RNA sequence: GCCUGGCGGCCGUAGCGCGGUGGUCCCACCUGACCCCAUGCCGAACUCAGAAGUGAAACGCCGUAGCGCCGAUGGUAGUGUGGGGUCUCCCCAUGCGAGAGUAGGGAACUGCCAGGC
RNA sequence: CAACCCGAUGCAAACUGCGAAUACCGGAGAAUGUUAUCACGGGAGACACACGGCGGGUGCUAACGUCCGUC
RNA sequence: CCUCCUAAAGAGUAACGGAGGAGCACGAAGGUUGGCUAAUCCUGGUCGGACAUCAGGAGGUUAGUGCAAUGGCAUAAGCCAGCUUGACUGCGAGCGUGACGGCGCGAGCAGGUGCGAAAGCAGGUCAUAGUGAUCCGGUGGUUCUGAAUGGAAGGGCCAUC
């Protein structure tokens, strides 16, 4: 399963993030969508979230997962996780080669204000 | 994709009824030709390897992958590394275009070909037959080559059974033997 | 053995140097790799290595 | 005749069984030649070259068993 | 005339027994010999008994040997000082304990099997007895 | 509450097999590929722009106990202190008491966020 | 002639998909114990042990044998 | 000197007890980033047969690990590649282990490196063998000392043979 492979790729840093116990910003990707969420250290409860699967964002969006489209997703979780008083977090490309959409959005949340 | 379209057209449906399939997304699709040609030898010459490669580089529009050993525990010789082959699978377009290249001009350019194996298949439903000798087909020149050639070719289809493997190719122009 | 000792000298005028071994029997190329020079308290290019 | 010889002491074992005073970095377990026998977890980690279960910040020792496939794992919560 | 074809090690420690074996009841024939006593068979005894066993049943029936030597057991030469390296494997013993199942018969009348294992225990250190198949 | 995805708890009574099953929500394949990026050959994988189609594969469910796995009560082995018989072994008092096997269990349970009905 | 595999049966100091007693380490508590404990300093002697019990190597599960652990 | 058993489930224990190894090797076989994952069997394939390369299926750490054995390893330590020099200098909370000399583990701090988008990782190698105290000298550095004074010889200190 091509999925089972991507998992182990991130199972590494995903453990490193645990090691430091830092609020990580997970970012799952899919052919038709781009998700995002800032889970707490305990890795059980998520503090914030913003994915293209939400009308509010989808509307203003042309096509879900179009880079410039998979960007606002980040800019969203960014402020969304800032008005929450959240800042300075760790990014977890969750196995996704930091280069495409995941590469973006990160700069979005980065530019938006998020510290990472 | 010339033959590629034919699949979606004549084929697919032919199987959809003959094999009575329920979903068009089931019909045994053609999953890339592989091509290998385990030249081997090397030691003696070592240059015939890149030769068998350049030859494949012609037979196919892609770049040959001069493979190495693996077990090393070979009577012949071989020590972990050491060149010994050049698989070179097929790429979608080039693949079908190839499936066209042969069966229409390769298999046709015989030596005495009086039928093709109807059991070169596997258990899953994939066929793989050796040409016995490179028919000199559209390769870097003809009478300009070297000591024979020969090689192997495998289709490998999503066929859930060797039987279904027969349907495929059969819907195409696989000469076969009957 | 066959592993002679080498003395990586600093490119700087400082007489500081590092020590290690090398197998000149197969690695004739004089080794260099840059290290820290305590004297100048700044990294630099160390040389000398059979 | 050949038969004889043998290594020396080479202690290696648990020197901080269960909760302890756990100073800035006692040992908790120096059972070298391991990673799974004792895994670096919690406030404690390190796991020096010789696979020695470090043990950071002062506190008590836990000695647990988590994650897929047994896996001992040691750590030092607060006291 | 029955020893292991291979052994990862040449010598085994002296050690000792602790009664009660595992092969309590028969599970191949329907009779066989029982332990009753703790000991060890020089492997040569098990064969010496087997021969007497076989050559009595004439041929009829089948036989089994749930016991095996596998144990080295060394010996030190005569006129030779002490403590100078472990002795040399002279024979092979088969550690057995009470309840141990030595042999087993089936294709032969119990009247024979019985009067056959007797002509066997005659060539054995441990005091054995007779046993049946038993439904359980 | 029904279904789905992301992240964890706990790690086999949570797994495997076999049968059934879900869809253009989600996911999956899937399309296209000059390009971003990628192939020691391949757009297979990674990567991007995205139809048309289908749940086929995978995945997720549901059922099923054939293979795992959990697993007593009782008895058995061992053993600490005290005593006893004794050829290297064992017995008694009294605390602790397995392993295997049997009865049986068993086709996971559970939290956070999000999206569909 | 036979390995591999399958079911039924055993063996292991240098086998373990299980697993005690128990020793040991740490925490809390009562009682008892002329501090039994730890540290430093003046004086030492002693580094040939022996037997018996238990767990063992070795020896022949021989020796008022031999080499360890422990009482 | 290292490994396993002996060794009675902490450490440690003896024998002219039972079995093996070390006196090195690597400028990459170190560092980091990125990616990969076997052995073996079955089946089907030009020369390819017991045993090369290829395709699938079963299989699942039975492979591999620079060299013994034990423990470990998939987040791989196992494998491939890019770029590199942290096999850096000064220190070091706190521990482990020794009669001692001494040996080992070590987060964190200061200066400068490297690799990465980043979190972060790197003070040599998966770890445990690969070793020789002192003295007497050799070499480089240093304005420490230098027998009336200025130098110098010599001495000290640091690096090293
Ligand atoms: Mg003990
Ligand atoms: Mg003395
Ligand atoms: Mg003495
Ligand atoms: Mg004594
Ligand atoms: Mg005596
Ligand atoms: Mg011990
Ligand atoms: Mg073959
Ligand atoms: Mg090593």
């Amino acid at each position: 399963d091509k999925k089972s492979a991507r998992i182990r790729r991130a199972t590494r840093a995903r453990r490193k993030l645990q090691e430091l116990g830092a609020t990580r910003l997970v970012v799952h990707r899919t052919p038709r969508h781009i998700y995002a969420q800032v889970i707490a250290p305990n890795g059980s409860e998520v503090l914030v979230a913003a994915s293209t699967v939400e009308k509010a964002i989808a509307e203003q969006l042309k096509y879900t997962g179009n880079k410039d489209a998979a960007a606002a997703v980040g800019k969203a979780v960014a402020e969304r996780a800032l008005e929450k008083g959240i800042k300075d977090v760790s990014f977890d490309r969750s196995g996704f080669q930091y280069h495409g959409r995941v590469q973006a959005l990160a700069d979005a949340a980065r530019e938006a204000g998020l510290q990472f | 994709a010339k033959l590629h379209d034919y699949y979606k057209d004549e084929v697919v449906k032919k199987l959809m009824t003959e094999f009575n399939y329920n979903s068009v997304m089931q019909v045994p699709r053609v999953e890339k030709i592989t091509l290998n040609m385990g030249v081997g030898e090397a030691i003696a010459d070592k240059k015939l390897l890149d030769n068998a490669a350049a030859d494949l580089a012609a037979i196919s529009g892609q770049k040959p992958l001069i493979t190495k050993a693996r077990k090393s525990v070979a009577g012949f010789k071989i020590r972990q590394g050491y060149p010994i082959g050049c698989k070179v699978t097929l790429r979608g377009e080039r693949m079908w275009e190839f499936f066209e290249r042969l069966i229409t001009i390769a298999v046709p350019r015989i030596r005495d070909f009086r039928g093709l194996s109807a059991k070169s298949f596997d258990g899953r439903g994939n066929y793989s037959m050796g040409v016995r000798e490179q028919i000199i087909f559209p390769e870097i020149d003809y009478d300009k080559v070297d000591r024979v050639r020969g090689l192997d070719i495998t289709i490998t289809t999503t066929a859930k059974s060797d039987e279904e493997g027969r349907a495929l190719l059969a819907a195409f122009d696989f000469p076969f033997r009957k | 053995g066959i592993r002679e000792k080498i003395k990586l000298v600093s490119s700087a005028g400082t007489g500081h140097f590092y020590t290690t071994t090398k197998n000149k029997r197969t690695k004739p190329e004089k080794l260099e790799l840059k290290k820290f020079d305590p004297v100048v308290r700044q990294h630099v290019i160390y040389k000398e290595a059979k | 005749g050949g038969s004889t010889r043998n290594g020396r002491d080479s202690e290696a074992k648990r020197l901080g069984v269960k909760r302890f005073g756990g100073e800035s970095v006692l040992a908790g377990s120096i059972i070298v030649r391991q990673r799974g026998t004792k895994f670096h977890a919690g406030a404690n980690v390190g796991c020096g070259r010789d696979h020695t279960l470090f043990a950071k910040a002062d506190g008590k020792v836990k000695f647990e068993v988590k994650g897929p496939k047994n896996r001992k794992f040691i750590s030092i919560e607060a006291e | 005339m029955l020893q292991p074809k291979r052994t990862k090690f040449r010598k085994m420690h002296k050690g000792r027994n602790r009664g009660l074996a595992q092969g309590t009841d028969v599970s191949f024939g329907s009779f066989g010999l029982k332990a009753v006593g703790r000991g060890r068979l020089t492997a040569r005894q098990i064969e010496a008994a087997r021969r007497a066993m076989t050559r009595a049943v004439k041929r009829q029936g089948k036989i089994w040997i749930r016991v095996f030597p596998d144990k080295p057991i060394t010996e030190k030469p005569l006129a030779v000082r002490m403590g100078k390296g472990k002795g040399n494997v002279e024979y092979w013993v088969a550690l057995i304990q009470p309840g141990k199942v030595l042999y087993e018969m089936d294709g032969v009348p119990e009247e024979l099997a019985r009067e056959a294992f007797k002509l066997a225990a005659a060539k054995l250190p441990i005091k054995t007895t007779f046993v049946t198949k038993t439904v359980m």
